[PDB]
């Protein structure tokens, strides 16, 4: 009896022991094929006491994957060079960068918060057009964790997710936190055809996702901006 | 062989003239010959967005921002003068005959066989059942299309005029002819006599047709409306031309002649609806819909093949529907 | 299964005609037949620099130089004479009934659809309350728009006209009726009974109502107010025009139309501000606002079609306001802005 | 030989004339079911020569709705109110906008364009996440030219778009220039499978698009925003 | 002579609307318009039409 | 007179004394409740 919450897994060990007299099995507790935790669980806990028992290991790769893939931030400044007047997490550079240091001849400067600064100078016109261009969705920091040929927006490269890596922003345990028919209901679908998707296996009536309904969910969860 | 022909165009049969508003009073409609003609003035209106919205409840502070400019526009209108009380409406029709014969005809052929088969249609029976419904159409004022909706009396006043003075007069009360069925009465079936004489050849008709509607002191009657193609962007304040002959308010002598030919209850949808006027597809552009569909075997275009072509002669309901066409006219051929 | 159709329209019910306003004096209002037009007349406006100035002005010598140069205009205007201090405003009514067929529709499902709707609508109840409220607004002079502020003394006269003559005559103090709260009486009850008859289809009614408001001798009286073209004026042109009708001063019909239809008290907002007219996003030009916004699900749109495809009808007041907005009339459908 | 630039088709009269001793045929330019324009253009006349008979009508209806639904202009202005600093074109209100004149309590302000103007006090924050959620993309206005039913992102009111109303945004002829085989690449397909969609009739082997490729599409061809 | 002298006759915001009245209904309960109608009463009082 | 470059005119004396609540003197309140009598278009 195995519990699932997201893309992580957590398992009994088959056969128990006793505890200070009292019976008990070992969960391990997966993420994916990486092995995460182990811990010895008495008998007679329901699912919703295995389930926050790791809870707190769940939350800590949370917080660590939030921080480790965050995006990167443009600040706004002006012409002395402090006094940061606007930021902006963009995921993308604006490729016009070449390391700066802001002057007065110019009276608004872009300059990224990663501390050799790059900057350019701007004039709160091309800032909004880039922040436009540049931006980052809310969830950006789930793409960290995704294997990048299946966030590629060349088509001859790209190569659909498995049940896995659907269920890193689809279900009630994943990292957006969208059920399976809230996105059904954000891509136009049914619920069971919808979970035609996520079953796991070729054989047990699953096709894979197509390109263009991909990354529509990935833009409409506000995991990829995909424009 | 004998195909049908590549051209083919017949001309009009009832012919209307513009029907001319004037107003007066009630019980005054016999010395109605000095009355006024209802004039069309300019007003200006402001108006908001009573429309549907193309992104519904999505905008509101662009709704609120619609409301804060509204839009301005110059409307024509037309009233009665605010002492009368009765629009007087005048035009005059003349009946021809000569109902089979095209304009224009490719194949000779097709044209003897068209006229014997006419020829047939008259010698079976007369005009008499097209003739009663048209009839019928101009005992009912019909031809008063929005300014008979709501009316307290309407009363149709029709001269036969055989020389320079009137022939015959004929008084009708059309709120008792209803728009919906066709009965029978004297006067009516007279006056459908002479409309069929005039059908057949045998006769000139020409009848002068006033209407008197009883609406109420200044209210609004209805003329024609113009078109005001590419003059609602620039400026874009006239937004609403009304028809009108020398300085009086009148309407298109086609649209007289689209109520005078509402005759067609033969169309194979149902009957409960009333009389459609006749055409080839025979369609209400207000119900956007078209009965006798070419897909059924109830069009005109089918049904004459049929008549002309192959002597499937239709039912006698569909060959009064086939010759109002031929009496409606059009251009019918190969497009 | 069942959508709404792409083309419907309405015509309206309840035709009122141009008021034309005429003047005389008080307690002369029963021989109020030879009473004298109100003309439009012209007359010199200077003015003054009065409105609000962007910060490129407010310069001293730049304000003071404006205020050398003045602008000088021509302003129609429309006064009672001197010896009269009645205004006296008449027009006439068609209530013609049949308020549910559409006068033009796409789909006959939908058409026998709404049909039937708007039948179980007649049959749970009549039109009373639409034509009590209706029936407020003709006895409150609520058509003289400007023309009843501050006035001291309103009186409606309306004459049921049947044949070429009077069938019945209402006298109502339009100042005893509010603006605010729909009371009840046997005579406005009467008239409401009138006016329910004709909305229902089962009769023909024609009235013709007169105002007489006690404004005082040679005050402005104030009609319709018309639209001005001019591009590129040869400075010192006219920047106001008033309708009129044959050299009378006039309201517009629809403005009276507006004024009507002031029944709408079930708007989401509040109801201490009063009845405002009947508008799919009922919104009112002065306020710059629209309520029953599309957001919340109180606008006639979402009303219509809840009631007519899936079957959800509303609260009885909301069946009252979608009602009131086909007596209106409309292009509703896709012609959509 | 009807010719299709994009939603416009020009036909002949299916029966010529002769003027001036030469054969000629009427030739008339529709969209859609609306009548545009004819003309009396002589036999001998190539397609091409038919094309740019009607291409200046084309083109004064592409500026006539290029600038009838042109999206609402956004301001960002100092406390003066005059000196506009920036600029957005947006295609929604931000919707706490409410009639506004400027003073110097906030040194930065958002008003529309339009001239009774709505506005919103601003700090070049909440003006970046503005332009960034409301910010209009750059063919927007063929949004003008089509029904709203299928452009909607309720999927229960949603329809896919007939033929001539995908004629709109994809083929040489459209209003974005973009080739089937380019709107085929960007949705990850083939050029046959995506030329399926652009038949007709429903017998002609095609199908409709779905409501995941339609929105990505219209994401992707920079004509509506997707979010 | 009318009354009704705050309340506009058109107006965009309604809080603003709101505030604005309660600001001329605060002006009339600290004192009435007496001193107002006074001035005018002057300029009735000598004929300076 | 009442030049706005000075604190006294109507537009600056209605704005301090409805946005801020920086009631002024009560000699132009009188002022300013004066010119709501005056009547008027205030706006950009």
């Amino acid at each position: 009896n195995a519990i699932h919450i997201g893309p992580f897994s957590i398992t009994p060990a088959a056969r128990g022991l006793h505890y200070g007299g009292l019976p008990h099995h070992q969960w391990t507790l997966y993420y994916g094929p990486r092995e995460m935790a182990i811990k010895t669980l008495p008998d007679s806990y329901t699912s919703s006491e295995v389930r926050d028992e790791f809870s707190d290991i769940i939350a800590e790769f949370v917080i660590d994957a939030r921080h480790r893939y965050a995006p990167d931030v443009l600040e706004l400044v002006n012409s002395d060079g402090d006094a940061v007047l606007a930021r902006v997490a963009v995921s993308r550079l604006p490729e016009a960068l070449s390391g700066c240091i802001p002057d007065d001849r110019f009276p608004y400067w872009l300059l990224t918060a990663s501390r050799p600064r790059l900057g350019l100078p701007v004039t709160l016109n091309e800032y909004t057009a880039l922040a436009v261009e540049l931006s980052a969705p809310p969830l950006a920091w789930i793409t960290g964790l995704l294997p990048g040929e299946v966030l590629t927006h060349d088509a001859e490269e790209w190569r659909p997710p498995t049940s896995w890596e659907l269920r890193h922003v689809v279900g009630e345990g994943s990292f957006t936190g969208v059920s399976g028919a809230a996105a059904a209901a954000l891509l136009g679908m049914s619920a069971t055809n919808f979970r035609k998707y996520t079953a796991g296996d070729s054989a047990a009536n699953r096709q894979k996702i197509s390109f263009a309904a991909w990354h529509y969910l990935l833009d409409r969860l506000g995991v990829k901006r995909a424009s | 062989i004998l195909s049908t022909a590549s051209v083919l165009a017949f001309e009009r049969k009832l012919d209307p003239s513009d029907a001319l508003m004037s107003a007066g009073a009630w019980a005054q409609r016999d010395a109605s010959q000095e009355w006024p003609a209802v004039t069309v003035r300019e007003k200006s209106v402001r108006g908001t967005i009573s429309n549907r919205l193309k992104t519904k409840d999505r905008d509101p502070a662009k709704l609120d921002a619609s409301i804060q400019s509204p839009n301005l526009q110059t409307v024509d209108v037309a009233n009665l003068p605010s002492d009368a009380d009765t629009l007087k409406v005048r035009f005059t029709l003349r009946v021809l005959g000569g109902a089979g014969t095209p304009s224009a005809c490719n194949d000779a052929a097709y044209r003897d066989k068209l006229l014997q088969t006419v020829a047939t249609y008259v010698n079976e029976q007369g005009f008499a059942e097209l003739a009663r419904r048209y009839a019928h159409n101009l005992a009912n004022a019909r031809f008063l299309w929005r300014n008979r909706v709501g009316a307290e009396a309407v009363e149709v006043r029709i001269n036969h005029i055989r020389q320079g003075e009137v022939a015959r007069t004929w008084r009708f009360d059309a709120l008792a002819i209803g728009l919906r069925d066709f009965k029978a009465d004297a006067e009516l079936d007279a006056l459908a006599e002479l409309i069929a004489s005039g059908l057949s050849g045998s006769g000139h008709v020409l009848l002068e047709v006033v209407a008197f509607a009883r609406i109420g002191d200044g209210q609004e009657v209805f003329p024609s409306q113009e078109l005001i193609l590419d003059k609602g962007d620039k400026k874009g304040q006239k937004s609403k031309t009304l028809y009108s002959v020398r300085d009086a308010a009148a309407i298109h002598s086609q649209k007289i002649g689209n109520a005078l030919r509402t005759i067609d209850t033969w169309y194979p949808d149902e009957d409960g609806l009333g009389p459609i006027a006749v055409e080839p597809y025979g369609s209400v552009t207000s119900q956007g819909k078209a009965y006798r569909q070419p897909k059924q075997k109830l069009d005109f275009y089918t049904l004459l093949d049929n008549w002309v072509l192959r002597d499937e002669a239709p039912a006698v309901e569909q060959q009064h529907y086939v010759i109002a066409n031929l009496i409606r006219g059009g251009v019918f051929g190969e497009a």
